[PDB]
């Protein structure tokens, strides 16, 4: 008749399950692969840097001369 | 507390911005379907920008607009790009503003709490359809002249005014130089206006709090928006993005109409004159019923059925995954939606015609039947208690 | 980086004191205005000097309550020479720690540091005690965390019993409440302190202790900084009068007796056997802590209503206060009451005390008070004390044969004393249960 | 020198402004502002309810005065002391203090939020 | 005519204040001579002498550790044993607290009730207690009383004799003891070395105390309290020769086990898996939140440059005298905006590893706050580190450590435990040679080891509403300005 | 620090050279 939230506090236990539905853990002592974390995020950032210079440069340079001005000048 | 500085989210500066987007709770189990909202923020933001860079090359002149859009296309430096954009981005940002209509039809996040926030989100559809039509008007193509030619002869229609209004809107007795500039300044000015009306909207929905898929009272469970909902967003603006690349790179004409590469010739007309993609529905109903009048008062009827959703009464379960038959209801009224797309871009024919008054009749009685509905299952827990 | 399991090459090593290192014998010194100076040497590599000043709750008048335990809130802040500030950085800087103690009859001021450290120590303690700023911010901050104290003081009940016990049986001196209240709280200000301070710390009740620190430095430090003091003679200590009295609180059920002597700590052998009594009789709230004390044997092991018992007592200048502090069910308090008392009839009455549980007793007092001299802070502490109480620092050996001289006779005349008094009650909680303070007072004889 | 005894600019710089503060009735240590460096924040909140209460009064008088576009009474204009300090003690006591506690790296008491 | 300055109240009142403000413009060097605020490294060697602690191995791998005064009137005696809750099995996790209940309580020679009349009769005291790592059981007398304590120790720890009624009333006892903050530490502990040796509680849950007998209890002493783990610690007026003689005489028929404590460490080791345990009630009027880092072993070098670390993130509390002028900059930052009940820098050393953390007690509405500030400390410790706040902690570390260490029982916990840790006691001045060793760099290098980017794990229980969850704190770990 | 000023100002440059690309 004990509550549960009541019993969890009151007996802390070192066997700690988790959902592990849809994010399977990795077995205890194993170190945490924060590394590869980091350097899939760096890639992606790789990519976003790129599109975001690319598109600066494209509105910049839309905003510069044209053809028609250029070839005019001869 | 405020003795002594702090996070620099939480001084004055940053204050709103810190409330309004970092640290907001939302509730845990929002869908993809939630980053609509964001994905159009920036679907607008592009569109403004885009045009902002497009102004810098278009003449509004019956003599220079096209071929001003064709020296956007091949003199200027990415002016192709630029154009494809605009264009392209103005499709997916009615794509994504459909998208964003049809999850609040499905989740009615719109009943009781979010009613100011569905009546500005229709003000912004309005806005978005003047605009959306006036920018097409631009570029003084065949179909970009007939079409404007067309929807404002719908505005004579009123029986006292209407032909004082439509002469006035057109500048003159046709569509000419005049009605490119009027429209011009129009469709550079409402964007700011959608801007506005976005901010508000965002205001409003923020005073109370985003729906769940659940419909429930989501305030025991929620997160702060910054750290778990960028990242969501991240991934749908991402997705967005190829889907953009997608439709801008490979098949850029693909949703235009090939009439529009046609320099406006007023003496003669196209064989088939038909709107934007994305004015497919609202034409249908107007072409549905045989009228104009009609026609205007059906469109104006469905504008206002579209307001007063959100003031019915007695849908206390909000979302649609616990009502079976609302749910069909809504899967019914969004397939006759993409049916009365299709047949507002048919001819007049018999088939066609009978089909689109049905389309437009099942249309309102959708906005019937939720009511209907909802006063019905208002007694669901006396009959089914156990 | 070396591991801590191996020595460190470099280091050079302080040779090692003898296994048998001579007891420093006490060395007062009195500077000609009355200011007297102590100190002790101890094998323990850090040091404690504190400033102990006479001033205490007794000496405050009508106008000044509370103020005692406002000079304890403001004990270490700003001064004339330095700010609060510059004092809590210079005592994090030495790494030493700093606090006071205020009480019924004497104030003190202890810091305790490493013993390199004695001169700025030394310094430090003099300037924040004899030239107190007593700003007004700061005042009334002290003032706030005192009205918080006070909003959240109901937690304890043996200090609440205490402060009643004190009120109720004495109407002088002793009257005066050690803890504020809240309209002293309210009308106290840094004038009203400062002028305390300035009437009450005066040279002749100020004493130096120290528990680490050659005579020779101390002295040459504390001289050039207490010596400037004017020679004042000291005010006649208060008076007060002790007549038994009843309290209640009406919010378990907390309550206690107590009794009168009619001299302190003046007369020694009266206190030690008072000190051997209170260890006799024990307590216990529910090994060698006390679980074989009569009260423990007689009350805890026989009641499991009775939550838990205990026996107290406070030694003032020509006064003693003795009795016993329980806490038990509401609705047994008139039986823990009944219980109570003939307790203290049976050890009242002679025989009834064993030889066994007497000689338990001396020894248990014996070996508590040696354990308890083993502290420096405690060391300190007691010079301090016993120099304002006598004058002189009596030895420890003297303690330890009053100690060995209590006898079954003795104990017993003693309790005759403590039950010849008139009965001091105060009871907090589930008051109207208890019997009347009449009746209490006729289970006791005059 | 800045003096009203030995530089004649200065003594005509302190009756001008004089004049002016008796004209509004004011004191020029009111003229402080709280909210300008904390400094006088901290001051005015370690300074007595008092003088705290008659600096308001003054400052409303004043406020109430120029909203009026009038100025004081030729009497009260007399009994005015444009000069009487209250403040400068005690602001100099804070900012020595603050001073202090920046030289031994201690963190600010009191910091201005970023508007 | 102006009026003069005692004419109104307000004027009189701020000539008042101004007066008062005047009389303390104006110090003397006097009172100014020897104090200085600013810190600064001293040389102690002069004053670091004490007793030499004499240490003797038995053959059987006991040891003798004496602490001799002889001036002193009392002596404390003691047994540390190096096995604690750890090295315990999960079917048995409450057997260190249950023998350590009923170890008192029976012996084939006295019973309960003779032994405590031994006790109280000599008027000196005994006290145990089991950590997670050490068991010790000490007793202070005075110094006439040496050999009957250790007699009585002797016999305890291998005579003792469990009564079954004694084991079931020990055992409801132990039901009816079944702060908080001891709990918010066992909740970090179990969530941070889960499923590790160390992540059990020592008092053990209450299926396993149900089923403790005699038979368990025997075993454990006969698998654990082996010679080569044990220790006794004598402080005070005590003769080496005679302890090592009494302690030959009576210390026999002990345990020898070939098991060690460094292979029962090895085998099974704690492994510091950041998680969280957040128990919100909101019935509780005060939050009280830990999170921790990993520390370091007792025997590795960083371990003093931990204890400097947490010397410059002291704690502060509310009723502090100090208030907001602290040393260290986290105490300085909760005290000036009263964000905290009380807060403290804990640093547990273990035989693998530790944990080195803030415990926080603070009202529901400052909890972001709070932990943003704690969070910015020590990360700033991780990053730029200031040369005179690290002397403070050095000098404060150094001023504690020798504090603590006043008296014959905490001269022989002193003993024991360094013993029981390092293998050896540390004299004083290689201790301040270690501690003084410390600076800026150290402190740079060693945060960088232990904080720079690594895992968290936060115990949380009451109104933890506006704390920030895991994914906040993980992110503040580091700084991005560089 | 001077380290980290320079260290971000090297970043900075970089950044600048990635955009505007002078002789790539
Ligand atoms: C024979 C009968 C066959 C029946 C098949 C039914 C089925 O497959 O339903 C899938 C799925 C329903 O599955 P569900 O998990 O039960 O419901 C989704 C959950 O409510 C919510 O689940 P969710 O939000 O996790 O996922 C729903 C979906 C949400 O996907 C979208 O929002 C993209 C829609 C593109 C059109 O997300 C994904 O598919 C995951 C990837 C999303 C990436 C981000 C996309 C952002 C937009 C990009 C631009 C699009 C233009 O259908 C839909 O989501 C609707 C499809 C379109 C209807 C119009
Ligand atoms: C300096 C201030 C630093 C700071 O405190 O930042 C706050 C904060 C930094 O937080 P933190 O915790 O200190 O850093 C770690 C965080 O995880 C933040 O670091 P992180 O690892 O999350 O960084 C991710 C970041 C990395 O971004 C970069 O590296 C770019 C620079 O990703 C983005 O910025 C997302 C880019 C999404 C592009 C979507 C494109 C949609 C289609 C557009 C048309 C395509 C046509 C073909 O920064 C952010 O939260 C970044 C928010 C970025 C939002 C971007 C939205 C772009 C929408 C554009 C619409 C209009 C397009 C017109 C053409
Ligand atoms: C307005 C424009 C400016 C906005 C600034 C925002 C950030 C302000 C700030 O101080 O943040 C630091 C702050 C750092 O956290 P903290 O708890 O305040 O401080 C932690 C450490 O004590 C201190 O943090 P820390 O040490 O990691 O550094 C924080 C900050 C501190 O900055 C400084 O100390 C001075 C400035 C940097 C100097 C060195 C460079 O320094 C930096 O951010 C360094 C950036 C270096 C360049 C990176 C490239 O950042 C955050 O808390 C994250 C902010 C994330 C913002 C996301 C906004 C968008 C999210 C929703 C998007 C929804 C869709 C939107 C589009 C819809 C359609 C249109
Ligand atoms: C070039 C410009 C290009 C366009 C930029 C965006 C234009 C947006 C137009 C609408 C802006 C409306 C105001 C938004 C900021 C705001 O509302 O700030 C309110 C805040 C009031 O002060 P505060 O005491 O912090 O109050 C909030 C907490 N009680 O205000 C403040 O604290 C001061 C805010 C100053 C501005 C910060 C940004
Ligand atoms: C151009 C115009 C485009 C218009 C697109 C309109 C999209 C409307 C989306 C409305 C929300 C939605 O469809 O949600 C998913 C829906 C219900 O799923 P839900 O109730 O969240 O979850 C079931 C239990 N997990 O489940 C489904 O949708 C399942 C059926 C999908 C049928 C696809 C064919
Ligand atoms: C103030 C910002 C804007 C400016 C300056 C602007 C300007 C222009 C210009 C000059 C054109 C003709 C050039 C071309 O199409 O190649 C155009 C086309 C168009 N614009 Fe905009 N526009 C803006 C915002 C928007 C927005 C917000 C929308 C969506 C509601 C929109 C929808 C369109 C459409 C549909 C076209 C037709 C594209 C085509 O097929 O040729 N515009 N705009
Ligand atoms: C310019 C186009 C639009 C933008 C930029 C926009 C933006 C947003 C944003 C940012 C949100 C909050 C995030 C979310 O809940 O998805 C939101 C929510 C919402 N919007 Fe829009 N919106 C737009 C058009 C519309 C339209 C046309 C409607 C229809 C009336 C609408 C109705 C709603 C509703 C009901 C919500 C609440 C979502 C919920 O609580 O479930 N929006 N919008």
């Amino acid at each position: 008749e004990i509550p549960a939230t009541v019993a969890a506090v009151k007996n802390p236990s070192s066997k700690i399950i988790y959902d592990e539905h849809n994010h399977e853990r990795f077995p205890p002592g194993d170190p945490s692969k924060r590394a590869f974390a980091y350097f899939v995020l760096t890639g992606g950032r790789f990519v976003y840097a790129s599109l975001i210079r690319l598109l600066v440069l494209k509105f910049v340079l839309s905003m510069s001369a044209s053809k028609d001005v250029l070839a005019l000048a001869s | 507390i405020r003795n002594q500085r702090f996070s620099l989210l939480k001084e004055p500066i940053s204050s709103t911005l810190n409330q309004h987007l970092i640290d907001y709770p939302t509730p845990s189990n929002l869908s993809y379907w939630w980053g609509f909202g964001s994905l159009a923020g920036i679907c607008l933001v592009i569109q403004i920008v885009t045009g902002v860079f497009l102004a810098m090359h278009y003449t509004p002149h019956v003599d220079l607009a096209f071929n001003s859009v064709e020296h956007v296309m091949r003199d200027v430096e990415g002016g192709w790009l630029l154009r494809y954009m605009h264009a392209n981005g103005a499709s997916m940002f009615f794509i994504v503003v459909y998208l964003h209509i049809f999850r609040g039809l499905y989740y009615a996040s719109y009943s009781s709490p979010r009613e100011f926030v569905w009546c500005l989100g229709v003000v912004i559809f309005l806005l978005m359809i003047v605009t959306a039509f006036t920018g097409y008007v631009l570029p003084w193509g065949q179909m970009s002249f007939w079409g404007a030619t067309v929807i404002t002869s719908l505005a004579s229609a009123i029986p006292v005014v209407g032909d004082t209004i439509v002469t006035w809107l057109w500048g003159g007795f046709s569509v000419d130089n005049a009605t490119l500039n009027r429209f011009f300044s129009l469709h550079y000015l409402l964007p700011f206006l959608l801007v506005g009306a976005s901010l508000l909207h965002l205001a409003a929905l923020h005073q109370y709090g985003s729906n769940n898929p659940l419909g429930v009272h989501s305030e025991m469970d929620q997160i702060s928006f910054y750290p778990y909902f960028y990242v969501k967003d991240l991934v749908g603006w991402v997705a967005f993005a190829i889907f953009f690349s997608i439709w801008i790179f490979y098949a850029p004409n693909v949703l235009g109409h090939p009439d529009n590469y046609i320099p406006a010739n007023p003496m003669s007309t196209p064989p088939h004159i038909v709107p934007e993609w994305y004015f497919l529905p609202i034409y249908a109903i107007l072409r549905s019923i045989p009228d104009k009048s009609g026609g205007v008062a059906a469109i104006a009827l469905v504008f206002i059925c579209l307001l007063a959703l959100p003031f019915f009464k007695s849908m206390y379960v909000r979302s649609s995954s616990f009502r079976p038959i609302y749910q069909g209801i809504f899967w019914l009224l969004l397939a006759d939606c993409l049916l009365l797309g299709w047949i507002g871009c048919q001819p007049v024919e018999a088939p066609f015609v009978t089909i689109g008054q049905i389309s437009s009749f099942v249309f309102f009685l959708f906005f019937a039947i939720t009511p209907i509905l909802g006063r019905v299952g208002r007694g669901i827990p006396n009959s089914y208690t156990t | 980086a070396t591991p801590l399991d191996f020595p460190l090459p470099g280091v050079i090593l302080s040779p090692p004191l003898p296994d048998y290192v001579a007891p420093g014998k006490t060395i007062i010194t009195t500077l000609p205005n009355g200011v007297k100076v102590a100190s002790e040497t101890s094998a323990t590599p850090t040091a404690s000097i504190g400033l102990y000043v006479d001033c205490g709750s007794i000496y405050e008048s009508p106008i000044s309550f509370g103020a005692t335990h406002l000079l304890e809130r403001m004990a270490f802040k700003t001064t004339r020479n330095r700010s609060h500030f510059r004092v809590v950085r210079e005592v994090e800087a030495i790494g030493g720690n700093v606090q006071a103690s205020a009480s019924r009859e004497q104030m003190g001021y202890t810091f305790d540091a490493l013993k390199t450290y004695v001169p700025e120590m030394v310094e430090l303690l003099v300037d924040c005690v004899r030239n107190p700023a007593f700003l007004d911010w700061e005042v009334n901050e002290q003032l706030l965390k005192v009205k918080a104290e006070i909003g959240e003081a109901s937690k304890n009940p043996q200090d609440l019993l205490l402060e009643a016990i004190h009120s109720a049986g004495f109407s002088g001196a002793l009257a005066n409440p050690l803890l504020a209240s809240e309209s002293a709280i309210n009308r106290l200000n840094g004038a009203i302190l400062e002028e305390f301070v300035a009437e009450n710390y005066t040279a002749p009740r100020i004493v130096l202790a120290a528990s680490g620190v050659e005579h020779e430095e101390l002295l040459s430090v504390a001289e050039p900084l207490l010596s400037d003091l004017p020679s004042v003679p000291r005010p006649e200590e208060p008076k007060s009068v002790y007549t038994g009295g009843d309290y209640r609180c009406q919010s378990r059920t907390h309550f206690a007796l107590a009794f009168e002597l009619p001299g302190g700590w003046h007369k020694l052998k009266d206190a030690m056997v008072l000190t051997v009594l209170q260890m006799l009789l024990g307590g216990g709230g529910s090994p060698g802590k006390g679980m074989y004390s009569r009260l423990y044997l007689n009350v805890l092991n026989q009641y499991p209503q009775f939550h838990s018992i205990s026996a107290f007592n406070n030694i003032y200048n020509d006064t003693g206060i003795f009795g016993i502090q329980v806490t038990t069910s509401s609705d047994f308090i008139s039986k823990a009451i009944d219980i109570t008392a003939n307790e203290i009839l049976a050890v009242a009455t002679h025989g009834k005390v064993e030889q066994l549980q007497l000689d338990r007793a001396k020894q248990a007092t014996k070996s508590a008070i040696l354990m308890n001299l083993e502290s420096r802070m405690v060391v300190s502490e007691d010079i301090g004390r016993q120099i304002l109480t006598y004058g002189e620092r009596k030895p420890v050996e003297e303690f330890l044969k009053a100690v060995d001289e209590v006898t079954l006779k003795d104990i017993s005349s003693i309790s005759q004393k403590l039950i010849s008094s008139p009965l001091t009650m105060a009871s907090y909680g589930d008051v109207l249960y208890v019997p009347s303070y009449e009746s209490v007072s006729s289970k006791f004889p005059t | 020198f800045l003096d009203p005894k030995k530089n004649w600019l200065a003594a005509q710089h302190m009756k001008s402004l004089v004049k002016r503060l008796s004209k509004y009735g004011l004191r020029y240590d009111d003229l402080y502002d709280p909210y300008y460096d904390l400094d006088v924040k901290e001051a005015l909140n370690r300074l007595p309810k008092e003088v705290v209460d008659a600096r308001h009064a003054r400052l409303k008088r004043a406020i109430d005065l120029s909203m009026k576009h009038e100025y004081l009474p030729e009497d009260l204009q007399a009994m005015q002391t444009p000069f009487r300090g209250y403040l400068q003690d005690m602001l100099a006591l804070v900012k020595r203090e603050r001073a202090e506690r920046e030289a031994l790296g201690g963190l600010p008491l009191y910091q201005r939020s970023i508007p | 005519a102006p009026p003069p300055p005692t004419a109104m109240i307000y004027d009189r009142a701020a000539e008042a204040i101004k007066s008062k403000l005047r009389q303390l413009e104006n110090p003397d060097p006097r009172f100014l001579k020897h104090g200085n605020p600013r810190p600064a490294l001293s040389d102690h060697t002069r004053i670091l002498a004490a007793p030499e602690t004499r240490v003797t191995t038995l053959p059987n791998g006991l040891r003798v550790a004496t602490e001799s005064s002889l001036a002193a009137r009392t002596a404390t005696v003691g047994v540390w044993i190096d096995a604690g809750s750890r090295f315990e099995t999960e079917e048995t996790n409450g057997t260190a607290h249950f023998l350590e209940h009923m170890i008192f309580k029976g012996t084939e020679r006295r019973n309960a009730r003779e032994l405590e009349e031994e006790i109280e009769n000599m008027g000196g005291h005994l006290n145990a207690y089991t950590s997670r790592e050490q068991t010790t059981y000490y007793a202070k007398v005075t110094d006439s009383d040496v050999p009957q304590a250790l007699d009585i120790l002797a016999d305890i720890l291998q005579n003792s004799r469990f009564e079954e009624n004694r084991i079931s009333r020990e055992r409801d006892v132990i039901l009816r003891e079944m702060q908080t903050e001891e709990v918010i530490f066992d909740h970090l502990h179990a969530t941070a070395f889960q499923y590790t040796p160390l992540g059990r509680t020592i008092l053990g849950p209450a299926q396993n105390i149900k089923t403790i007998t005699k038979a368990h209890l025997q075993s454990y002493i006969q698998t654990h309290y082996t010679a080569p783990r044990m220790v006794i610690a004598a402080s005070g007026a005590v003769k080496h020769e005679d302890i090592v003689e009494q302690v030959k005489k009576l210390f026999t028929k002990l345990s020898t086990d070939a098991t060690t404590t460094a292979q029962l460490v090895a085998k099974e080791p704690a492994i510091f898996t950041g998680s969280e345990v957040r128990m919100l009630d909101d019935d509780i009027p005060l939050a009280q939140f830990a999170v921790a880092f990993e520390g370091a072993s007792w025997k590795d070098p960083d371990s003093i440059a931990l204890m400097v670390m947490q010397a410059m993130l002291g704690s502060w509390n509310k009723t502090a005298g100090g208030g907001k002028h602290m040393g260290s900059e986290l105490a300085q930052r909760v005290g000036i905006n009263e964000v905290a009940e009380s807060i403290m820098a804990f640093n547990t050393n273990y035989k693998d590893t530790g944990l080195f953390g803030v415990y926080a007690v603070a009202k529901p509405d400052c909890l972001d706050d709070l932990s943003y500030a704690i969070m910015q400390e020590t990360t700033k410790l991780v990053y730029r580190v200031s040369e005179d706040d690290v002397t403070r902690a050095c000098n404060q570390l150094k001023s504690s450590l020798l504090l603590h260490i006043d008296g014959t029982s905490p001269v022989a916990e002193d003993i024991g435990r360094q013993l029981l840790t390092y293998g050896r006691r540390i004299p004083f001045a290689e201790l301040f040679a270690r501690i003084d060793a410390v600076d800026a760099s150290t402190i740079k290098r060693v945060a960088n080891r232990f904080i720079y980017d690594k895992d968290v794990a936060i115990a949380a229980m009451g109104p933890i509403q506006r704390l920030p969850d895991y994914n906040w704190f993980r992110r503040r770990t580091y700084w991005n300005r560089y | 620090d001077v380290k980290a000023a320079a260290m971000w100002g090297v970043a900075a440059a970089t950044g600048g050279l990635y955009l505007v690309q002078v002789s790539i």
